[PDB]
């Protein structure tokens, strides 16, 4: 032993230690190819069959989420993707000693409005994929009871450590989505508190256009100038109440 | 070693909570999700409480801490 | 599994539900809903009459409560006495102040684990049944502890 | 960067009888290089006491590299040079050749010489005069070695000789 | 002969570390209570210096040459910004890895040998025992630098013989680009660093009753 | 660019006699090959136990290219490079006519010299007579080896050597 | 910096046999050089009454340099050059072997000779016909020594030559 000093080594005064730690080096040479193989393909198959079932219990309950996430709702009115809007609340940097800097609150633009074509459904956002393993390329095998045991064991492990890595991806997926809707809802917030400039556009048209062999009707062109920004003269922000 | 003893038995493990659910009413008093609230105020490790352990190696036991600090009770003796 | 405790020490469902229904026989009323727990006891079985004193044998029961609680995990705890109309309203709410203050006292030394121990007495102020004829043997005279048990 | 003459561990897939030097493959399991394979051969001893593997030709994925790492093989559980397999594969056949060709040759020549003091001839016929073709064939033939041959489904350890970069 | 020593140091470090760490850990609450750091925390989130008193000295440098004083003292660490008072622990606590592998390699085969096998694991263990608890003496040692450090700023500027640390806070309105914005941009910057005041004409001395 | 030594598989398809070398091909059947051929020779070993193939002039099809990468063969389900094949073919053959040609020999011989202690002359004459030269030349002709033969049906892998491009 | 020829001692993990000479590896446990690790080689002496092994390869830890110094062992606990294995593997098989066939060989011959002053006469055959043989084969054979084989769970006691940096 080891914890209770002077009782292991009491006990490895004895000799039948010293004849046991032959028998067990010559087993802990090897074990270790087996229970790494064993981890490898726990987690393989524990990945792969969480992943399948999580994806099943998703699309049973579709109809819900997609009426909760409802972008087209929130699409603007030139077929346009609204701007996404991130803020923070009480701010403090330490960037060195005798110097701090703090702030209440801040905004940052994420990502700049744009043209769209069609409302981003939540599943190009939370669809996992899958793929079906079919290789269990299985080389060296257990001999006996105990490293049979252990094989069993490591996998179960393996098994574990897959469904925790899946629920994990599935988990910052749904912060992505969680996000992103909450920028958007924050973008429509802040232009309904008239902080923000909204996106503006021009149009210009002509008749028919072409040579005599390609010909067109109405030649329409629209073109996004303005993008949404913040401004800087606060004295203009109209403040809110409630009842 | 049944955490639902002498209860209606497993039902299902709430994350949110961390904690199992026995068929009956109640939040048993074991752990199933990690990110869970353990009442833990002893530990162990090497460089603890500083930079951690520094992933250089060293020909003798001298070992280092990625504050610099050094530890003999992390290194041997001579 | 030997590194991350697998579940709160010292704690068995089964004990749990094994001293409720010892309580529960026993005759001091103990009861939950959600995860709020509320546990009435006879002023009796407990102090001497019309003192603020505890009967030596009630060291024991104070014990095993205090076991039983210890098998929670709380923050805030609250404890109330009440009493009959004796001779005024003054004396019967000191009465009940000291009685919550000793038996919260004694629970505090115990190896209780809260962070905060609330304790008043109010005395006749609000009885919860119309049998109004005996004293000290009314079951209305009553201590009573209750808390919340989060996650 | 390899410390000179550490261990690693792999497995050894492709099975070879010690008769024909061919290359002979196997996978390293462990360790910091992974999917890395290594081409070698074998030699043969003296002795079919032990018998080991030459493993030169070092392949890693990732960068088109051709590493010439020459390692050896430790039996991985016994920690010894021999190799797992049977090494008595050909004692009793030329024992048994060479003594039936004596006998033959001997039963022949003294029952012919013992008629002094049809079939019994006949005996003496076949056993005096294909002995001695038969003998002079089974000492032609006696010094053929008993060989061995590797397991396909064995590991193995292998200790390095030199530093790569 | 020797790997009998060394192991026994090692286990007694290990073990007599473990037992001491987890006494502390048991009696927590006072501790943290007796070594109580923020309320000595300035008004400006500022951790006060660390001074460093000494009485009666005096040095020879060679023959006539001898040079006395009669008190003395000094700015061990200058003040600096914090966001979190220190604690007990990052002085007291020590680390804690247990051993496992006693390489077996020489092991007892004659009693003679078993024998001074044992003595010599127990007197390495004691000698890993005591090593340990010298070990926590140098920390207590620390720990109580930096505390009464902290005390004697405090008394020193109590008798007025050290200038308080002096700040100043600039206050910016709306700030940034069309991207990004800030509400009220706030920034302290402290320019007078606690230092000693040689001028005794201003000094103050009080008496108790 | 293939790795220093990979496994590849194919199928082969034109069988041969372990006697005259000649050009044999397999055609690679699945990964990154496809449609590709190998076309190659063997060797002869001083023991039959095993049997290996030499590949070497390997062609893909879609470019005008003639890569040459030097390659052998692996029996698949036996990790094993012997051959799928026979080796007891000339051993009986060869062992009756020398020991027929012996006991002819002795009979003559023998019951010619026990005469002192017709047809039966005529047994001796044939015996004693024709067993010398039949005796020598199978003597002659003993030393051939027991052939093997590969099979037209028999699917492989290939082990690679070095890479291409 | 080591002073010439001092003392270190070391164990031993990989056993060999005294028949091929190949890469050995050894771990220093204590002294100045901890896990250190040191290939060589042994030697065969003239005679099986003792073993040396040669230990030159010695690769340090943490640093990435392989030193060339040259050093001996010696037994720990007994203080010897020597091997602590087994030396009596082949001597009666030999002498057993050599006498059985002088036996042989005389008891056919002279059972043969005193006739004058059935199976019997065939114990005489096989006897005088298979002696010569195997008692030829004997004697070509007798020359095999006695091997020595060290052990995977020896330690040791290494003394140095030169100096080292």
């Amino acid at each position: 032993g080891d914890t209770g000093s002077l009782a292991g080594l009491q006990a490895m005064a004895d000799s039948k230690y010293t004849r046991a730690q032959k028998k067990q080096k010559m087993g802990k040479i090897r074990e270790m190819a087996l229970k790494e193989t064993a981890l490898s393909v726990g987690a393989q198959a524990g990945l792969a069959w969480r992943a399948k079932i999580i994806d099943e219990q998703l699309n049973k309950q579709a109809r819900n989420l997609d009426a909760i996430y409802d972008f087209n709702s929130l699409v603007l009115e030139h077929n346009i993707l609204p701007p996404v809007l991130l803020e923070g609340r009480n701010t403090l940097n330490l960037a060195d000693a005798q110097s701090i800097r703090i702030s209440d609150r801040t905004y940052k633009v994420a990502k700049q409005a744009h043209f769209i074509t069609t409302p981003p459904t939540w599943r190009q956002y939370l669809w996992m994929d899958y793929v079906k393993p079919e290789a269990p390329n299985v080389t060296l095998l257990p001999k006996t009871k105990a490293e049979k045991e252990i094989w069993c064991i490591y996998t179960e492990r393996g098994w574990k450590n897959g469904i925790d890595q899946a629920n994990t991806i599935l988990e910052e997926n749904i912060a992505r989505i969680k996000e992103d809707f909450g920028g958007m809802i924050l973008y429509r917030k802040l232009l309904a508190m008239n902080m923000v400039s909204p996106p503006y556009v021009s149009h210009t048209d002509l008749g028919v256009t072409g040579d005599g062999s390609e010909i067109h009707i109405d030649d329409r062109v629209l073109r996004i100038t303005a993008l949404p920004e913040l401004n800087v003269n606060s004295a203009e922000w109209r403040a809110a109440v409630a009842k | 070693d049944g955490c639902c003893s002498k209860m209606g038995g497993i039902n299902y493990c709430d994350s949110s909570a961390g904690r199992l659910v026995c068929n009956n009413g109640f939040y048993s008093t074991c752990y199933c999700t990690r990110h869970a609230v353990m009442d833990l105020q002893f530990l162990m490790g090497c460089c603890l409480w500083h930079g951690g352990v520094y992933p250089q190696l060293n020909s003798s036991g001298l070992v280092v801490c990625n504050d610099g600090y050094v530890s003999e009770e992390c290194s041997l003796q001579k | 599994v030997p590194k991350l405790p697998c579940r709160v020490d010292g704690a068995c469902d089964a004990t749990i539900i094994k001293m409720m229904t010892d309580l529960n026989k026993k005759g001091i009323k103990v009861a939950s809903v959600g995860q709020n727990y509320l546990i009435s006891i006879p002023a009796s079985a407990l102090f001497a009459d019309q003192s603020p004193r505890l009967n030596w044998a009630s060291y024991s029961l104070l014990n095993e409560i205090a076991a039983f609680l210890k098998q929670f995990r709380k923050i805030a705890i609250t404890v109330t006495s009440y009493s009959s109309k004796y001779v005024s309203v003054k004396r019967e709410r000191a009465l009940t102040l000291a009685r919550s203050r000793v038996v919260s006292e004694y629970l505090w030394s115990q190896g209780v684990d809260s962070r905060i121990i609330f304790t008043q007495g109010l005395g006749s102020d609000k009885p919860i049944t119309s049998y109004t004829l005996g004293g000290d043997r009314s079951p209305n005279a009553r201590v009573e502890i209750t808390f919340r048990r989060a996650v | 960067i390899i410390k000179t003459g550490d261990i690693m561990f792999a497995v050894l897939d492709t099975s070879v009888n010690s008769d024909e030097p061919g290359p002979i493959l196997a996978t390293i399991v462990t360790g910091k290089l992974k999917g890395s394979k290594l081409i070698g051969s074998f030699n043969l001893p003296s002795n079919a006491d032990k018998m080991v593997i030459t493993f030169n030709t070092m392949s890693i994925p990732g960068a088109e590299k051709t590493i010439s790492i020459s390692a050896y093989a430790i039996d991985p559980n016994t920690a010894r040079t021999a190799l797992a397999s049977r090494t008595n594969h050909h004692y009793l056949m030329r024992y048994g050749s060479l003594f039936a060709s004596s006998f033959l040759q001997g039963f022949g020549n003294a029952f012919q010489s013992a008629n002094t003091t049809s079939t019994l001839e006949n005996a003496v016929i076949g056993l005096a005069t294909v002995g001695k073709a038969w003998s002079q064939q089974a000492q032609q033939l006696f010094n053929t070695p008993t060989t061995v041959e590797v397991y396909s489904g064995t590991g193995l350890g292998i200790l390095f000789t030199q530093d790569v970069t």
